[PDB]
RNA sequence: CCCUCGA
DNA sequence: GGAGAGTATAGGTCGAGGGTGTACCACGTCTAAGTCGCAACTGTTCC
DNA sequence: CGGAACAGTTGCGACTTAGACGTGGTTGTGGGAGCTGCTATACTCTCC
């Protein structure tokens, strides 16, 4: 790695951008367990997804040494692997109802806003649950 | 009206009714719409068609589509960037985001078990606008209504806050940096001192240097290998004194003093072994630094690659700028007890 | 190091003293390390590596729905990661096997 | 470096390389504790923005209806063409009306009836820059922001040398307004700059825009680098707005190369010096 | 039932603004007792076919309430504390990596490990290069003698032999 | 503290004062407490007479043990069956209560604390009139502020109308308000007709009557709810006039009374707000922005219409340690309250006595909640004595119910006229702080209402007279006050026929003595007690007079103190009053002595003895070491001061030695504020002072095993353990470097992590020992010393550590600081300097 | 982060 | 259309030493700690 | 410096357990703290 940089670009990220950086879900509340100090399974910490805590060593203890780097646990799910990998490996969320993304509602212009046509009042109303909208109407049936 | 007539449309609220806003969005439409308004339209009208065509324009090109403003799946950053230690006490402190994302998960999971237990549509509404609220907050949080605090009614510091103010990222983290082989102390007059010389602690010189005095007295009979080098300088034995002398001379230092209002704020000097702990500085750079010896303290910084000493003996010498960038006017100037004394 | 005092050496337009105080004297991992290697040995000291502090920035990044791509002059993008394999083959040649 | 001349550190001609912006940057803000009008005014200068006292200033020449009655002043300009006659809405009585010389006349202060010429103060005080700009050129401009601004430091006892200020507000205006698009795709209203409005311009011009002046801050947050802007102000509002527009950093900025790593360019970071190659020559590789 | 459902939604819901400023006064944070509220309907409304149809319900609901407070404030008592800090003091860091099984290295550390050892690697060298590789794989990398056999090609015994053999060598050498 | 208790000294200083029928801190928050009924009044409980049991352990017991330094408090709680008529008394114990000590600080976990004074705003009605609209035309504010409660506010609008915010509440018409609470859109015409702005308003009205009144206000409170009448009529009700949810201290009322003149009569009944309240803060803010400068109300006498102050000190007030302490017990006494009701209706009555009603648990939290998480509690500041004396008397206006530091404007951090003789103008931090931190002046008081007085002397007929009044704030601007400088005869008579003074409203004039009404007792009088220690300060300006005040806290002990020969006189009875210098309490003989302690025989044949602090380390690591000043057989008396204690001589504060100097540059090494000193300093050891570290190390479990505190250390040379005891402590003596070892500590180690050359020779060599890794405690860079202390507290034991620590071990090292180049020294008129070099 | 302090 | 209001943004740098847990019972559900056998697995001991 | 033969150790793998620990139900009342003592400027919204 050297300045072979030439750009650097953003975009928004849809959500199989999201799922595609994800290395597992998180389902669980749960940070890490205090009697053992070792991190709950598909909590914020989990090994499984995000890589292990100590150098080569899994979550069950079948596998501790570099002797088995490179593959999976098959009790725990955890990869033989550098805790280096815990600061580069990411998770994701999937959402039971569909969410907007703040920056583009409540910023000064609502984003939002100029893309419907919509006012920010209205918008906010929507949003969290004070206003119905309409999505559809059927025309040629109304008319008939 | 969908009592009646609900066949005849559809309604919804929340996000996913956005969400289909968006998706039954024709985007040329609109564009060209905005474009008669902004021709064919004057006033405070055509600076609303503007300001919209910027956005809806923006949208119009490939690869981008407005449907990620709505966001079905919400990442989740590396354990390391948001680590949790435990404290003297038995106790733990998290990076706020763990509590944000906590939040984010307690409630889309008990919208999960809202929606198999067929909750009544108001319960699973209120769950759907907590949900909404609280991915609020873990991005931008205060950004809408009243900020989700911790203890102490502190409000929690969002994704947006790692990036942004003095204690942001690009501010702190990235356009400045904490650094090794640096040092700091306090200041004293150096009276004795040529221009391009300052006084450097004994023991500030050896910490700073080290890996040079390690390796040179591994090369001399002194030491046996260099982690022998590391032990004997570490217990600060009499053989590393001569042979930091000699790892000093013409290798250049930088001295800063805070805050740097100009260039002149960071100096190079030839560092000068000298008796206590105390920084010596010369009489005649105080102008440049506004050193004023009443607890003033600077900072020493040591060059390492050729390119970076180069840089010291050349650009930044003491004695290489007398002179003020701003006016050209003299700096490096006689000034108090020395003008009574001339 | 901070903001104010990049200033002063922008200003002086050093560039080699800039950049190694905010990569091999801070950030890059491999390059801080590789410095001390050459110190030791009396060698040149290596060229400055990625700094970790803009890897976390584009994480951030990430965690705000935005896509950021660190692009070549192809128009493709670059993954940031390091192989593994030399520290382990260095640690292999000096036992000998 | 020509139009530059001397570097005030050496006393030559300036390097090539040298970062002249920065220099200029710490020269104007170094002093500025010292400042006890004062700081605010060098700020209220640099932001470009509408004064407080404002002056108004005449557009064109003709007639002055001066009415200036019950505690208000109010002043109507009638053109010596058949053109509009302008207004200038609310003078305060705390202001004072402009001693100065009428052309075709004697030195005074302005007066019911009197002739003015285009770029004639109508009251004493501070002059909205931008009408300056917009009636007398952006010459004219540079000469009252470097003046106004230096006037303030040579109160305070400070003196830096004009050259400063001149690269400080040469960044004020680079861009000019687009009014009408024409063939250029170039949204009305929009600031762009000069060299890349005059570029666009392909008859096989177009575009039409007036110069702008803008403070410091706009300018600094519409340069073409979303990270250079990022790092600086309204981080959120300059992420969403780079996001939804897919913009494309170049990296070339140096605080762009201090973020990501790479030597700035400028001094020894310059392509011109960095692939310098050092050869002995023959006569010295013989001893 | 469908009669439980509208006959929640009609006597339960207009409860709710009620029952929301009394979890307020047990979590004295809107997010809480937002959640609070929320859970507490989970129960009442997944066991609402427990509750007697003419029965006074602001009562019943209060209680599903407390007891559910209760339930997380014991179970938040037993866990030991998360302090959430907006950020990681330094002094936090060092003083967690002092009972660290590895501590905060500095790259001079990392550098002299990466560093050859002379002494080890000359003694290795004069090994035979079987007992050397055999007692390379068990005693650094850690094979057994099954798979260190499938690996060198020979019999286990071989394996056994060369291990001993190559310990008490490495033994006399190195002391 | 007293007042909190009940103490029979703040009992007996009570009647002095005259007795209101005082109540204590305590026993306030009981009476509004009882009784405590069931919701059907089938049974009450009522709390009486508390009292405060021994101290648990001495101070320097809790400071060891890490304990908090407490009392049992106890009290009778009287149960009564309103049906059976049957009686049940007991004795409740309610907690451990938190004691102050002879110093006026807490110990509480073992650290001495100071709870800083609170400048605060009180309750009452202030006036605001902003003419910053860009209108340029004025505009004219009024906040309702109560002790506890909802605010209230009216705005008459740029728009000309007047609003109302009730808790931030968005803005409607006076009018719709008072048609709520039972007004006439008639009767409001009656009243406040005579305002053409009124007029305009109801008009502007939308809608009139009581029930669309009262529903469009319960509307903006609740945003989503249904709106009722007699819901909403009951929630107003219990929004202001209730004692429940709002409460007007009785400072808020006699505030509001003599700022609205309501009621002359002197009725103390009942601290509330009244709709003659509202009506009277409506017709002032009408009359107000109208521009009359007086009013008089139905029932009500000639008050003045005008602004106030929000930073005279007649309107700002303090709110002490006590108070504060009573409103933390009010919250968790709420919350008891709050168990014992739902307590009520599960238990079966002749089954409960009041112990099973009374939960303590939230009382005891509630009061450690408030000395662990506030900004008020603070870690005491003890460098010597004088820093430590001046934190008991900071006024802080930073906290909650003070002012946010990112909302305090220039204007609350100024010198303000009302200050004078109350707050020091001179001592105050130069950093962000400046102005957010003050420090009461020498004289003043802290009057029951939490208004600060200061003595001035009876000026009759021209003369001076001897009877000394305190004076508040208020008082003081009715009256013309000369300053001490003033000249004076033998005879009460002025000397001159004009004398500046202070009159009205901070305003300084040449003025006739023969209208004075008051003088200054004393100069100084407006000054701190590290102000009052600069000599020559009138010939200093203040900026070096400020450094000068804060210097003096920041000078460390010496080895050997030695009083000023140019003193002010305050050094005595500062050293005294700070409380680290050892004073007899009964007069007596010595009858004896040693470093350790001294002993007085009285009199009586009772003998009192006083230990000694030896060698003991202060918050900020300087030396608190006290050493006795009396002889065996000596007579000494009340009052008298028996021991000297760190930076105190003779009884006298001593920070600093009297050092011979020449003033001069010096061939530049004086250059620019720099110090050149004289090697007799350091040989004589006139400058070295002593500082005292303590270093902490525990063992605790950990993912791979617990750790363990040991002397047997891998890979370590004998050599370097040789100063180690057994258990791998070091030995209590030693001579300590950076880098020796004070505690050997070993951490559980992985397989992984070995590296695979120590991996071969663990397995060739067959060492089956367990993988550590060395966690020892080491001596930091640049430090030295000698151990004077161990302290180890084992698992094994019963010692209580927190969870996971098996063993807990402080070492504490001395170490001699001779004085050297780069130390900052300081003079008292704010001159200061690095030594730049010793010669 | 906060408290408090140094230039 | 066009004006006020309501909301958004910004607000010096570097250092030193300190810093926290009211609230249902009466139980079944699970887990957090084990002692304890065969393989599986390390090691000597030869010829 | 091999290939079996032979005899000591971890170490995985079950299962009993006793207690922490979370679950049933859950029926007289009962709606938070805290604050708001910042200035100045640009610009979209939104009431008109
Ligand atoms: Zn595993």
């Amino acid at each position: 790695d050297v300045n072979f940089f030439d750009e650097l670009r953003i975009g928004l990220a849809t959500a199989e951008d999201i799922r595609q950086w994800s290395y597992g879900e998180v389902k669980k509340p749960e940070t890490i367990n205090y009697r053992t100090l070792k991190p709950e399974k598909d909590g914020l910490f989990c090994e499984k997804i995000f890589g292990p805590t100590r150098d080569w060593e899994c979550y069950c203890g079948k596998y501790k040494r570099v002797r088995f780097k490179g593959i999976i646990c098959e009790r725990c799910g955890v990869e033989v692997t550098r805790a280096k990998v815990r600061r580069e490996r990411m998770g994701h969320i999937e959402l039971a109802a569909p969410v907007t993304h703040i920056w583009y509602f409540k910023g000064v212009p609502s984003r939002l806003g100029y893309l419907l046509d919509l006012a920010p009042k209205d918008l906010e109303k929507i949003i969290y649950f004070a206003a119905y909208v309409i999505t559809s109407v059927d025309e040629e049936m109304r008319h008939n | 009206l969908v009592d009646r007539y609900g066949e005849y449309f559809t309604g919804a609220m929340g996000a996913e009714s956005i969400q289909k806003l968006i998706e039954n969005f024709d985007i040329d439409a609109e564009a060209e719409s905005l474009r008669d308004v902004i021709r064919n339209g004057k006033g405070q009208k055509k600076l609303r068609a503007l300001k919209r065509l910027k956005v809806v324009a923006a949208f119009q090109q490939s690869g981008n589509s407005p449907m990620g403003m709505v966001l079905d799946a919400v990442p989740v950053i590396p354990p390391e960037l948001r680590p949790m230690v435990q404290l003297d006490g038995g106790r733990f402190a998290t990076s706020d985001l763990n509590d944000l994302y906590r939040r984010v998960i307690n409630r889309n999971n008990r919208l999960k078990r809202l929606i198999d237990l067929g909750a009544p549509e108001i319960i699973v509404n209120n769950e759907k606008r907590m949900l909404q609220e609280s991915v609020d907050a873990l991005f931008d949080n205060g950004r809408r209504g009243r900020p989700v605090t911790g203890p102490g009614n502190r409000p929690l510091k969002s994704l947006s806050d790692l990036l942004k103010g003095k204690q942001g990222r690009f501010r702190q983290n990235l356009l400045g940096k904490r650094v090794d082989y640096s040092g700091r102390s306090v200041i004293v007059v150096g009276p004795q001192l040529k221009l391009h010389q300052c006084g450097l602690p004994k023991l500030m010189a050896l910490e700073l240097f080290k890996p040079f005095v390690m390796k040179r007295l591994v090369d001399l009979n002194h030491a046996q290998n260099i982690k022998s080098a590391k032990r004997m300088v570490e217990r600060q034995r009499p053989q590393v004194w001569d042979v930091l002398e000699e790892v000093i001379a013409e290798h250049p230092v930088l001295l800063n003093r805070a805050p740097t209002l100009h260039r002149l704020g960071i100096q190079a000097f030839e560092p000068m072994l000298v008796e206590g702990k105390a920084i010596q500085l010369h009489p005649l750079v105080c102008e440049a630094f506004n050193a004023d010896f009443d607890g003033d303290q600077m900072a020493v910084h040591l060059p390492l690659s050729a390119e970076a000493q180069a840089e010291a003996r050349i650009l930044m010498l003491s004695s290489n700028n007398i002179l003020s960038p701003a006016s050209g006017r003299p700096l490096a100037m006689p000034r108090l007890d020395m003008v009574t004394g001339l | 190091f901070g903001e104010m005092e990049c200033w002063a050496m922008q200003a002086y337009g050093a560039a080699y003293t800039l950049q190694e105080l905010l990569t091999i004297k801070s950030d890059d991992t491999v390059g801080r390390v590789k410095v001390y290697e050459a110190i030791v040995k009396g060698e040149n000291i290596p060229e400055p590596g990625i700094p970790e502090s803009f890897k976390v920035l584009l994480k951030e990044l990430q965690s705000l729905c935005l896509n950021v791509e660190v692009l070549s002059s192809d128009g493709a993008a670059i993954e940031l990661r390091e192989g593994e394999d030399e520290d382990l083959e260095r640690a292999a040649a000096n036992l000998g096997i | 470096a020509t139009c530059y001349g001397r570097s005030m550190a050496t006393g030559k001609l300036v390097d090539i390389g040298e970062a002249v912006g920065i220099v200029a940057a710490q020269s104007i803000g170094e002093p500025g504790t010292q400042l006890t009008g004062g700081l605010p005014r060098v700020q209220e200068l640099f932001e470009a923005r509408v004064p407080r006292g404002k002056a108004p200033i005449a557009d064109v020449t003709g007639r002055v209806r001066l009415e200036d009655g019950e505690r208000f002043y109010k002043i109507t300009i009638v053109p010596d063409d058949g053109g509009e006659e302008v207004v200038y809405d609310k003078i305060s009585k705390r202001q004072r009306l402009r001693v100065f010389k009428h052309e075709d006349g004697s030195e005074r202060v302005l007066s019911d009836g009197d002739h003015v010429e285009v770029g004639q103060q109508l009251m004493e005080g501070s002059a909205d820059p931008h009408e300056v700009l917009r009636v007398q050129g952006p010459r004219e401009v540079q000469i009252h922001l470097v003046r106004e601004v230096q006037e303030v430091y040579r109160a305070q006892g400070v003196s830096i040398h004009d050259k400063h200020i001149e690269v400080i507000v040469r960044q004020m205006l680079r861009r000019v307004t687009i009014i009408d698009s024409g063939s250029t795709e170039f949204l009305p209203g929009s600031l762009i700059d000069r060299a890349e409005f005059e570029a666009e311009n392909r008859r096989v011009e177009p575009a039409a825009g007036r110069p702008v002046l803008m403070g410091i801050t706009k300018a600094s947050l519409a340069t073409d680098s979303w990270l250079s802007a990022a790092s600086f102000q309204e981080t959120t509002r300059v992420l969403t707005d780079a996001a939804i527009n897919c913009r494309s950093d170049k990296l070339n900025g140096l605080k762009e190369n201090v973020i990501i790593g790479k030597l700035i360019p400028a001094g020894t970071g310059i392509n011109r010096y960095r692939n310098i190659a050092v050869q002995p020559t023959e006569e010295a590789r013989a001893a | 039932d469908e009669e439980l459902t509208a006959r929640f939604e009609r006597d339960a819901i207009p409860l709710l603004d009620q029952l929301y400023g009394g979890a307020l006064r047990m979590t004295r944070n809107p997010a809480d007792a937002e959640d609070l509220l929320q859970e507490t309907m989970v129960k009442a409304y997944a066991g609402f076919r427990s509750f007697r149809h003419g029965t006074n319900l602001k009562a019943w609901l209060y209680r599903i309430l407390t007891n559910t407070y209760i339930n997380s404030y014991r179970k938040k008592q037993r866990q030991p504390a998360e302090y959430p800090t907006e950020q990681i003091t330094d002094w936090q860091l060092a003083s967690n990596a002092e009972h660290s099984s590895t501590g905060l290295r500095s790259a001079e550390v990392e550098a002299l490990e990466a560093l050859p050892d002379t002494e080890i690697k000359e003694a290795l060298q004069a090994l035979p290069e079987e007992f050397r590789m055999a007692v390379y794989y068990a005693d650094v990398e850690g094979f057994p003698y099954k798979e260190i056999a499938e690996i060198m090609d020979t019999p286990i015994g071989t394996v056994m032999s060369r291990l001993h053999r190559g310990r008490r060598q490495l033994r006399g050498l190195l002391a | 503290f007293e007042w909190l208790i009940g103490s029979p000294r703040w009992r007996e200083s009570a009647a002095e004062r005259g007795d209101v029928n005082p109540v204590g801190g305590l026993e306030e928050v009981l009476y509004e407490l009882s009784p405590i009924e069931d919701f059907s009044g089938s049974m009450s409980l009522s709390f009486s007479d508390p009292r405060f049991d021994d101290v648990k352990a001495p101070v320097d017991e809790c400071k060891d043990k890490d304990m908090t330094y407490a009392a049992p408090l106890f009290v009778t709680a009287e149960f009564i069956n309103n049906n059976t008529g049957e009686i049940k008394s007991q004795t409740v114990f309610m907690g451990d209560f938190p004691m102050m000590t002879e110093k006026g600080t807490f110990i509480i976990n073992g650290t001495e604390r100071v709870v800083v004074s609170q400048l605060v705003r009180s309750p009452g009605v202030y006036f605001d009139e902003t003419i910053d609209k860009s209108t340029d035309k004025t505009l004219h504010s009024v906040k309702v502020i109560p002790s506890r409660g909802a605010w209230l506010e009216f705005d008459v609008d740029k728009r000309d109308t007047v609003g109302v915010r009730i808790d931030r509440k968005r803005r409607q018409p006076v009018t719709v308000l008072l048609k709520a609470l039972g007004w006439t859109s008639e009767q409001i015409v009656e009243r406040f007709g005579f305002s053409e702005i009124m007029r305009s308003t109801l008009e502007k009205d939308n809608t009139v009557g009581t029930d669309e009144a009262l529903l469009d206000i319960y509307r903006k409170l609740r945003p989503g709810e249904p709106p009722t009448k007699e819901s909403a009529q009951t929630l107003l009700e219990n929004l202001f006039f209730k004692e429940k949810r709002y409460d007007l201290a009785r400072v808020g009322r006699y505030k509001v009374n003599k700022k609205l003149g309501l009621h002359v009569g002197e009725p103390i009944t009942s601290s509330t707000l009244t709709e003659e309240d509202v009506v009277a803060t409506i017709e002032y803010l009408v009359r107000l922005h109208e521009g009359q400068t007086t009013m008089t109300v139905p029932g009500g006498v000639e008050v003045p219409v005008e602004t106030d102050d929000i930073d005279h000190f007649g309107n700002r007030r303090l709110r002490t340690v006590g108070e504060l302490i009573q409103n933390q017990i009010r919250v968790g006494m709420s919350r008891m309250e709050r168990v014992v009701r739902e307590r009520m209706t599960t238990q079966d009555v002749e089954a409960i006595t009041p112990q099973t009603l009374i939960n303590i648990r939230p009382v005891v939290a509630a009061i450690k909640e408030f000395f662990g998480t506030s900004q008020l509690s603070q870690f005491m500041d003890q460098n010597n004595p004088l820093s430590g004396l001046t934190h008991k008397r900071r006024l802080s206006a930073l906290g909650p119910g003070g002012l946010s530091r990112e909302r305090a404007g220039l204007e609350v951090r100024d010198v303000h006229p009302s200050h004078y003789g109350r707050m020091c103008p001179i001592e105050t931090p130069e950093g962000p702080n400046i102005g957010l931190i003050g420090s009461l002046s020498v004289y003043a008081r802290v009057n029951p209402f939490g208004f600060i007085e200061t003595p001035y002397r009876k000026v009759v007929d021209g003369v001076v007279s001897d009877e000394i009044v305190y004076l508040t704030a208020d008082e003081e601007d009715r009256h013309v006050v000369a300053q001490a400088n003033s000249p004076i005869d033998a005879d009460g008579r002025f000397v001159e026929p004009r004398v500046l003074v202070r009159r009205k409203a901070g305003e300084v004039e040449y003025v006739p003595s023969s209208e004075v009404d008051y003088m200054d007792v004393s100069p100084r009088q407006m000054v701190s007690v590290a102000t009052a220690m600069i000599p020559f300060l009138e010939h200093d300006d203040a900026n070096r007079a400020l450094m000068g005040a804060n210097m003096q806290r920041q000078a460390v002990p010496l080895v050997r103190s030695e009083a000023p020969l140019v003193g002010t006189g305050m050094e005595l009875r500062a050293a005294i009053d700070a409380g680290d210098v050892v004073v007899a309490e009964e007069s007596g003989v010595i009858e004896e002595v040693s470093a350790d302690y001294i002993t007085v025989m009285h009199d009586n044949g009772t003998r009192r003895t006083y230990r000694m602090r030896k060698f003991a380390r202060s918050n900020h690591g300087t030396c608190a070491n006290q050493c006795p000043i009396v002889d065996a057989g000596d007579r000494v008396e009340a009052g008298q001061v028996i021991a000297d204690g760190p930076c105190t001589d003779d009884g006298e504060m001593a920070l600093g030695k009297n050092l011979l100097v020449a003033i001069m540059p010096w061939e530049g090494h004086n250059y620019e504020d720099a110090i050149i000193l004289s090697n007799r300093l350091v040989e004589e050891d006139v400058l070295t002072s002593i500082h005292i570290e303590e270093h902490e190390i525990d063992a605790r479990d950990t993912k791979l095993g617990a750790e363990e505190i040991t002397r047997d250390i891998p890979n370590i040379s004998d050599e370097v353990l040789a100063d180690l005891d057994e258990r791998g402590i070091v030995r209590i003596g030693a001579e300590v470097r950076d880098g020796d070892i004070l505690v050997g500590k070993v951490t559980p180690k992985g397989e992984t992590e070995l590296t695979p050359e120590e991996r071969l020779l663990r397995a060739i060599f067959g060492e089956k020992a367990r993988e550590v890794r060395d966690t020892s405690l080491k001596v930091p860079h640049g430090e030295s010393g000698k151990v004077i202390g161990i302290r180890v507290f084992s698992r094994e034991d019963e010692d209580e550590l927190p969870a996971g620590v098996n063993e807990l071990v402080r070492v504490y090292v001395a170490q001699k600081r001779k004085i050297s180049d780069g130390d900052k020294l300081a003079g008292r008129h704010g001159n200061k300097g690095v030594i730049g070099k010793i010669l």
